[PDB]
């Protein structure tokens, strides 16, 4: 079904940049 | 047949609502720039995906209320953690 999720830590790390 | 009483207060409108709070959890700041970022271009489809995901883990319109929280929830706190990842 599903798995570990490696896009979801890079889509985080986008916002975490910035406020 | 039969089916759980799942579409009586999700709705094809009122469920678009739910979805967006999936999207803000990832990204809850607005961010106009962020729209022609192709990270973003992910990011939707991504949320497709998942959303799938988690509505169906909803037996009811109930229960798929509560497994977005703790999503968003779990989602929402991570973001601190990522913002560490480089100080």
């Amino acid at each position: 079904g599903s798995g570990t999720d490696k896009e979801l830590s890079d889509l985080l790390d986008f916002s975490a940049m910035f406020s | 047949g039969v089916r759980k009483g799942w579409h009586e207060h999700v709705t094809q409108d009122l469920r678009s609502h739910l979805v967006h709070k999936l999207v803000q959890a990832i990204f809850p700041t607005p961010d106009p720039a962020a729209l022609k970022d192709r990270r973003m271009e992910n990011l939707v489809a991504y949320a497709k995906k998942v959303e799938g995901d988690m509505y169906e883990s909803a037996n009811s319109r109930d229960e798929y209320y509560h497994l977005l929280a703790e999503k968003i929830y779990k989602i929402q706190k991570e973001l601190e953690e990522k913002r560490r990842s480089r100080l």
